[PDB]
């Protein structure tokens, strides 16, 4: 394949480190989960 | 386009960033009335 295993793993890890988001802004995971839960009702 | 459609999109692409800190939202001293940002952020000048 074009990219090595570590390349794909690093891209996946950088995707993991930007899920927080909300409201870019860096947030703790607990606060992000709370803000996601507030939108449902 | 030849045998298809040619699409052009105009992005935004910010290129120069700065390092500041914001807050979840300013509120009253005794939590009486509290505000929050509407497509924006709240930044202190340095002297509150």
């Amino acid at each position: 394949p074009l990219y090595d295993s570590n390349m794909e793993a690093m891209y996946t890890a950088s995707l993991t480190g930007s899920i927080a988001g909300a409201l870019a802004a860096s947030l703790p995971f607990a606060q992000s989960i709370y803000y996601r839960m507030n939108g449902i009702g | 386009a030849p045998n298809g459609f040619y699409f052009v999109h105009v992005g935004y692409h910010p290129t120069d960033y700065v390092n500041q800190t914001s807050a979840y939202g300013l509120c009253d001293s005794s939590n009486t009335k509290c505000i929050a940002a509407k497509n924006g952020y709240f930044i202190k000048n340095g002297s509150d």
